[PDB]
């Protein structure tokens, strides 16, 4: 028995197998960031901090003496509560193959939204630094018309080059961005194969950033450490419903300042 | 118990 | 090869020998407070931090999900150097059996008393707290005579059996506190064998504190956890001195408030 | 122990081998002339000349004595120092991943712009003739439009197939007429498609030349001659930093004058 | 490499 | 010793 007391609550097996499923189908469908970092495996609910290796100066204790204290990053956790009705959790058992999981969709949206917005931006309450605030190049603005984007993406690939960065570049787009590009000209596809043909790598879709980026996946770069991965635990219950919930734990880092470029939105 | 493996997502 | 470059001093292995001999049989005399707690094996020098176990709020990212942050203990490094004279390290291998290792000595001292005074007092630069001020019971006034310590002996030993605390009882006394004892009556004896006629244990000798304490060694009450012990390392050599030094690195915590009694110094 | 002297450095096996990693990425990215040319196995540091077969006629020793003297070709040699910061190299036991190696970036982007330069312009100091100086083909010059590009990349190609010249062509391109290429229309695209379907090969962007030129990579019509390779030395060291240098020695020689094709910078 | 072994004095 | 092999970098 854990700290999750998934025993505790009154749900089925079936119930729990289908909960499962749809929490895993949601989670890698709205898990956008994952797919260009590095991830570490699984460490255990026991982690707390990850040693950068540099120290900071210290006054000293004695005479003839001098200290430094070592620099480390700490670990995050996110939890978000959600509810389940008890008839829907009963009717597996009778059959039901249509059972209402929105509250745990939502659940699992919001976390995936929260994790992306971590990594990309940053948490300053936590200390935790994103990519694109530490990125040392010099941020382009998108243009207005969705014709233009292929020019802004030459510049890119051009300062990358300059730069000395190689790798398979991939770019990262936001919901405005994805939407312009789409609905535009026939369908979209004669930009969407320019940017293609450009750039090597695919188009990326980010719903919770704004603007853009462009990256490379050679590795080696961005560092994530989880402690523990997103799991589902219990709270409670009443005659009606019961409260479930969704929990990680984790650290990211960002090693190389120069291996991206910050698109800004239109003005 | 609950893992709910993810991983990385290459 | 490794942070300490110790075949760049010109300094002959007899020689090495030898220092690392005086240096040892120093440190094996003025490291006191060692004894009493528990000690770990090493674990390197990429050891930063310590997880408590403990959490913070925090405000969150973003609507529906809260956030804690764990909570550590940093390492903090130590060292102090010193001074060889070339003539005293050339004479080894010509046979010399009483080369001057006096300022080794002194530097052994030092971090030794900074070590003790760091595990003692606590280190509040550093963020490191100390067993006497984090011990929950009352402290108790040494007297001015040497003949009535047993009775405050035989008073912290009543809190500690009223509080609940079992193990043998170790008193760990200062320089004055342990002159006092000694330079009084018939060489100091009979006082001597009253307090360990009182408490099982034996009296501690302790250079660098002032006043003293009673503790219990049952274990389970203090941890020390050491990234690198201590080592010699090198600096640089004109024509006629070598500088080298003593490193080391750790962390400490303790866990048990009312496991100790303080002892304040004589009004 | 060799020249270099390695061991004399205080700096440790992880730090030299993240050095040698960061150097070895970085000159693989910035050596260009290098894939275009015919490159021997190392000879070693004992190389100093390279027979190229002919004579020099001689006044004559004595009465009815003759006399020639051969001709060769000599070996340069270059070096680029730089400077290490202790700490950064230092940090790297401790666990550092992201340390400060921009000076040897730099020391590199330097060595393999001066090989590039020698070898493409020759150096007259070293008595060094270059390929574009001894090209024995009619030079164009670059239109000022990235779209007019194509019909000289074809009085290029049809100027080689009157000579006679088979192969796989590749055009080497500077810095800005690779910019002019990639920032026009919708990316570049269309003409890098355009000059990559006249000619089969791949354009290759070299930093440290201007204009262009094409040529053909059947082999046997340019050699270079490697003493020694690109190495790390020792020079010196002090309280706070660590200066090192980047060493290579070769000779260069082209034989067929007529398989380039020179290419002017626009007007 | 110069570890100097004390370890615990208990 | 130091090489940092390079070669040919076809």
């Amino acid at each position: 028995m854990n700290n999750l007391h998934r025993e505790l609550a009154p749900v089925s097996d079936a119930a729990w197998e289908q909960i499962e499923e749809e929490a895993t189908r949601t989670l890698k469908r709205f898990l956008a960031a994952r797919r260009v970092v590095d991830v570490t495996d699984p460490q255990g609910a026991a982690l707390s901090a990850v040693g950068t290796g540099h120290v900071a100066y210290l006054d000293g204790p004695c005479a003839g003496v001098s200290a430094v204290k070592r620099q480390v990053l700490p670990v995050v956790e996110f939890r978000v509560p959600f509810k389940l009705t008890r008839q829907a959790i009963d009717d597996v058992e009778r059959g039901s193959q249509d059972s209402d999981w929105s509250p745990l969709k939502e659940a699992a949206r919001k976390i995936a939204a929260a994790e992306d917005q971590t990594i990309f931006d940053g948490y300053m309450a936590a200390g935790i630094a994103g990519i694109r605030p530490q990125s040392s190049n010099t941020p382009l603005t998108l243009p207005a018309t969705a014709s233009d984007y292929p020019t802004v993406v030459a510049q890119a690939l051009d300062q990358l080059r300059v730069a000395g960065v190689n790798g398979p570049y991939h770019l990262v787009l936001g919901e405005k961005a994805y939407t312009s590009i789409t609905g535009g000209n026939e369908g979209g596809y004669p930009v969407f194969q320019h940017i293609r043909r450009l750039i090597d790598g695919e188009i990326v879709w980010a719903p919770a950033i704004e603007g853009g980026l462009l990256l490379t996946t050679r590795g080696g770069d961005f560092v994530m450490d989880i402690g523990q991965d997103i799991s589902i635990g219990y709270l409670n219950h009443t005659g009606t419903d019961v409260e479930l919930y969704l929990q990680e734990s984790f650290t990211f880092s960002a090693l190389t300042s120069e291996a991206t470029v910050t698109l800004l939105p239109p003005e | 118990p609950g893992s709910l493996n993810i991983g990385s997502l290459k």
